[PDB]
RNA sequence: UCCAAGGAAGGGCAGGCGCUUACCCAAUCCUAAUUCAGGGAGGUAGUGACAAUAAAUAACGAUACAGGGCCCAUUCGGGUCUUGUAAUUGGAAUGAGUACAAUGUAAAUACCUUAACGAGGAACAAUUGGAGUCUGGUCAGCAGCCGCG
């Protein structure tokens, strides 16, 4: 960020992670280019699934990790997460409190 | 960005603004419609012959549209194409679980400028508690759904409805606030039908029979990209099928001429203009002597260094002549290559909101692909190891699958709409939603992993030296399959050592651990049998 | 949404702890 | 089956025009007056190369080969290895899939085997440095031709590997109205089984020709000996001009037959390079059919291309007539306002996805 | 601005968004062609998490089989056993909401009152969370024998 708390960007590609508990499953990262800057930064998706949900080429919102940078656990080098794809606030789609738009 | 950009410039007053008044059929929508044209035409027209062209100024022309909730296909069809959805409500909807599913249809087709209008609340409520109910329904929609929406509250003043400031507030919101662009609708040329005429090539014995199609001449105005760009092109008519245009019409020494006049040889084009096979890549040159002598000097390259339409058809055939009616509105679609072609396609899916059933492979589905809708058997599969290893016959709450099926083939991977049909006497809407997502990817000639289980129970086990009481009955099968690698439900490897002349399930076979009596010796990788075609 | 919570709210939620603490601290102080 | 074509003319063109369009066509009357009527050996193996990368494609050929019904499938590709006949070099077979490279679902990793050069088809440096930097102007960022062995006729013995990594959905819009300025001229003189001094004989022939110019002359000597040289002795030379401002190239090529003068070969390819500069405006005349394919297949937008009247020949006109039989596309030409020369502007609307 | 082609007419003005305005001369005063009536004077209605007020979600009995019950020290161990599992089951009760009449009366609405309805757990449907050495599911990759997440 430019010192800010949030920023809006566009997904260009979707990467792959993996886990150890309770089994090995993909834990998902992406590459998101900043709209205001053009910088493409890695971002993590904290949830189960939601690789199904987000997309390529969608305009997303970004937030921090609450550790002043500083990648959380065994995720090497990601400093940001997505809270709102298309401004739809991921947790609403997480239960079924919202339905994804046309794109 | 550019596909919305091409739409704004040529469109002006003769392309109208799309107005779709969509709600329940039980309400008096017609009073609000004729009230709306009482605002448009001076004060005195209250008759419905829609759809029809109403001329109102040079700013915007406005054609008004209607459809009941009893028609099933146009409930889909008007949703993807409307610039304006006008929802009228009664004071008793909100947890009516069978007649409000169209909201999710407009969600999946994409939300235009949409409206909530409450008028029968006056007919239903008469106390101060309706002010809380209005805000509560506002907490339901659209303010829950989309930020920046307005809820319109109007009077029940049935026939005899106002010309006053309230219709200027509605038409204020319609005229001032404009739409938002859609991705793939603007990627296609699409035309709504306005005037429908039929010519029969005057009377002959060939003009009627069991199979005779006549000359349907249709008229209207264009939207989206310009449709005249190529004659004889393909087209889709919704509810009837795919066709091609008979004739397209629209009512709103030059070497470049010499190229595409095919009655003239190219040597005559060059010869009249100035003064063979591209399989040889090396271009033509002159002789070594002439090019050497001419290129003795290098001076010659020294600077080289530092809208209304009249559309003709010979369709439809005879059976839809009996399907003539006052026109329930039909828009024309557009077919494209790499979308007109067929293929096995894989789609990504999730489950409908307020949906209460499981979704099986064996129950066919209606599928809205753009301007198309196909009943198709939805075969599901899943991965668990970044590759296919299993398949599922139905859709639980546990996970949500990916669909693979032979349908039409579409490379650009459009968004997905899977609707399950109900009759017009079951719930209240024309369809009930099954699953929605995006077309995931394109994949033809693919084969599904269908694995099964062979049952063998162990009772007294050593690592390399073991017998099963009951897993088989033939020593010949085990003798053919002794080179294979047998497994166990916890993951213990093994192979068949030998059938050992016992067609009874007892046979020597090795494992890398002694098999647990709570475990079962199994076998996987089984027959992948064919796709359902429909 | 989870159908797990059945436990009391507010005053009855305040009611249960003081009954528990009356059982807990009496053996604790002894 | 419906779009009817005639003769064996533009055989690789008509197959690729049907493949990218997804349209069924028909080609009939192929060498019907000839003593050996129908398809040749390389034309049969051409469609064998088609079948190796596609899926859902249906090819129906008459028993004498004079009539071919082609119905295309999807472009899949992948990794494979093809054997080319002695009738045509591998540069005959690189040329059609360059059109098919960015639109593939999986990357092209294809090893060719056989003769690598002729007098009529394209050379390797004409592929590597003549046609591959041209598609780089359209966003083809990563493309690689890995020459493992060189193959000299009649015996060949060469291996080349195509590596394509950039996959796009449409090319970018052309914007070319000015004739570019050439900064420097380089080249590759190569040989098989013979002396490095014979390469220097080709070097001294062109430096006799091109010492008069005020640009740089830096020709790379490409000597090969061992198992990496093939089975036959021979030599060739490709001389490429450079526009280092944007990345425009102009090249000339020929190979050397046994007993010939390699100095005359160096003189000829130098003067053919000079002549092609005098005949071109933006692209070479053989770079031109590479470009015009990339015009139509792009997104729905208006582009511009500077062309020369010397580029306007019978090969060019039939090139425009083939696209209208497939895509119904008309090229719109406006002359330049310049009075120093007589060029005109090729304006072609890309198809996008319009039916 | 219009034009029947002659001429005629209005002053570059409000207001909205960008950051929905309805009713009455019953009051006070003023005027009156004045005991009549009017008042772009005046009076009433619409508008809502940046804040924020009061507090509703259950109360009290009942019996029967029943106890390896809890706390602290991650410990090595010690102390304290008045405790729950059952609609067993029973009568209370209030008002969220439904409604005559009256008051008020700018004509007039709300406000302040109240006959008549409204509980045995589907009730008359509250969370956002935090942990978890719990319970389940064939996977780097491996045999000679025992195992990994």
């Amino acid at each position: 960020f430019g010192g800010s708390s949030h920023a809006k960007g566009i997904v260009l590609e979707k990467l792959g992670i993996e886990s150890k508990q309770p089994n090995s499953a993909i834990r998902k990262c992406v590459r998101v280019q900043l709209i205001k800057n053009g910088k493409k930064v890695t971002a993590f998706v904290p949830n189960d699934g939601c690789l199904n949900f987000v997309d390529e080429n969608d305009e997303v919102l970004l937030a921090g990790f609450g550790r002043k940078g500083k990648a959380k656990g065994d995720i090497p080098g990601v400093r940001f997460k997505v809270v709102k794809v298309s401004g739809v606030s991921l947790l609403a789609l997480w239960k079924e409190k919202k339905e994804k738009p046309r794109s | 960005l550019h596909v919305p950009m091409v739409d704004r410039t040529p469109e002006d007053d003769p392309p109208p603004f799309i107005v779709a008044v969509v709600g329940p059929p039980g309400t008096g929508k017609t009073t609000l419609i004729r009230s709306l044209v009482r605002r448009m035409t001076k004060s005195t027209l209250n008759d419905i012959q829609g759809p029809i062209t109403v001329v109102s100024g040079k700013h915007r022309r406005l054609t008004f549209l209607e459809c009941p909730a009893d028609d099933l296909n146009a409930m889909i069809d008007i949703a993807k194409i409307a610039d304006l959805v006008l929802l009228l409500i009664d004071g008793n909807f909100g947890f009516e679980m069978e007649t409000m599913e169209f909201l999710n249809i407009a969600q999946h087709h994409g939300m235009p400028r949409v409206l909530g209008v409450a008028t029968h609340l006056d007919l239903f409520k008469s106390q101060s508690t309706l002010r809380a109910s209005k805000k509560r329904l506002k907490h339901r929609f659209w303010t829950e759904v989309y930020q920046g929406a307005k809820l319109f509250y109007l009077s029940g003043v049935i026939n005899g409805r106002y010309p006053d400031r309230e219709i200027l507030n509605l038409s204020r919101f319609i005229s001032v606030m404009k739409f938002r662009p859609l991705k793939w609708r603007n990627e296609h040329p699409y035309m709504l039908a306005d005037r429908f005429t039929d010519l029969t090539h005057p009377e002959l014995i060939e003009t009627q029979g069991l199979q005779i199609d006549r000359k349907v001449a249709i008229y209207g105005y264009l939207h989206g990209t310009p449709l005249p760009s190529a004659p004889g092109t393909r087209v889709h008519i919704a509810g009837v099928g795919d066709f091609s245009v008979a004739q397209i019409e629209k009512l709103p020494w030059n070497i470049g001429k010499l190229i595409y006049m095919d009655n003239i040889s190219p040597e005559e084009c060059i010869r009249r203009w100035r003064g063979v096979d591209l399989e040889k890549f090396v271009p033509y040159f002159d002789t070594f002597e002439k090019l050497a002598k001419k290129w003795k000097s290098v001076d010659a390259i020294k600077e080289r260094f530092l809208s209304y339409v009249r559309i003709v058809f010979e369709k439809v055939p005879m059976e839809f002549v009996k399907n003539f009616n006052p026109k329930f509105p039909i828009v024309m679609g557009g077919l494209l290559p790499t979308e007109i072609k067929f293929g096995i396609v894989k789609a990504r899916l999730r489950r409908h909101r307020w949906h209460k059933k499981i979704l099986k492979t064996n129950d066919p589905l209606v599928l809205s692909l753009g301007w198309r809708r196909f009943q198709t058997l939805p075969i599901y599969t899943t991965t668990d190891s970044r590759t296919r290893t299993r398949m599922l016959k139905y859709t639980p709450e546990h996970t949500y699958c990916n669909a693979a099926f032979y349908g039409p083939l579409c490379s650009p991977n459009t968004p997905f709409c899977g609707v399950q049909i109900v009759a017009n006497s079951d719930t209240g809407n024309g369809f009930r939603i099954a699953a929605t997502g995006i077309v995931e990817e394109i994949d033809v000639n693919i084969e599904i992993v269908k694995k099964l289980k062979l049952v063998g129970f162990p009772y007294k086990i050593f690592k390399n030296t073991a017998f099963i009481k009951d897993m088989f009955s033939s020593a010949m099968e085990v003798a053919r399959f002794e080179g294979a690698q047998i497994k166990t439900v916890s993951g213990i490897r093994g192979e068949i050592k030998r059938a050992l002349s016992k067609p009874e399930g007892h046979y020597r076979a090795a494992f890398e651990d002694k098999i647990l009596m709570s475990d079962i010796v199994i076998l996987r990788s089984w027959y992948p049998v064919r796709v359902k075609k429909f | 949404k989870t159908e797990k919570p059945k436990k009391p709210k507010g005053r009855a939620y305040k009611r249960l702890l003081y009954t528990r603490r009356f059982v807990n601290v009496t053996l604790v102080n002894g | 089956k419906y779009t009817t074509f005639q003769g064996s003319q533009n055989f690789r063109l008509r197959i690729v025009l049907a493949t990218l369009s997804g349209k069924p066509i028909k080609i009939e009357k192929i060498r019907s007056g000839d003593l050996n009527p129908g398809l040749k050996d390389y034309e049969v193996s051409f469609l064998r190369l088609i079948e190796s990368v596609t899926n859902g494609s249906v090819i129906e050929i008459s028993y004498t080969g004079t009539t071919v019904i082609y119905r295309p499938g999807i472009i899949v590709g992948g990794a494979s290895t093809h054997i080319c006949p002695s009738s045509k070099p591998v540069g005959y077979f690189v040329e059609p899939m360059l059109y098919l490279a960015p639109f593939s679902k999986k990357k092209f990793s294809i090893l060719f085997k056989g003769i690598t050069a002729s007098h009529n088809d394209a050379g390797i440096e004409a592929i590597k440095w003549g046609l591959m930097p041209v598609m780089e102007k359209f966003g083809v960022r990563e493309c690689a031709l890995h020459t493992l062995k060189r193959g000299s006729p009649p015996l060949g013995g060469g291996e080349v590997h195509l590596v394509v990594d950039s996959l796009i959905a449409q090319p970018i819009t052309m914007h070319e109205i000015d004739r570019p300025i050439i900064s420097s001229i380089t080249g590759v003189a190569y040989s098989t089984r013979v002396s490095p001094s014979l390469v220097n004989r080709m070097i001294d022939g062109a430096k006799k020709v091109l010492k008069n110019l005020q640009c740089e002359v830096n020709i790379t000597a490409d000597v090969w000996r061992g198992e990496n040289s093939g089975k036959s002795p021979g030599w060739g030379i490709t001389l490429v001009a450079q526009s280092k401002q944007k990345g425009w190239s102009y090249f000339a090529e020929d190979i050397g037959d046994a007993g010939s003068i390699p100095e005359e070969l160096g003189e000829k390819v130098a003067c053919q390079l000079l002549e092609e500069i005098s005949k071109s405006a933006a692209v070479g005349r053989n770079q031109l059919p590479l470009a015009i394919v990339y015009m139509v297949i792009g997104k729905e937008d208006i582009g511009r291309l500077r062309i020369n009247k010397e580029q306007i020949d019978e090969r060019f006109i039939i090139l425009l007539r083939d696209i209208k039989k497939i895509f119904n596309t008309e090229v719109f030409l406006k002359p330049v306002d310049e009075a120093d020369n007589e060029d005109m502007i090729a304006t072609i609307k890309g198809i996008g996805f319009t039916n």
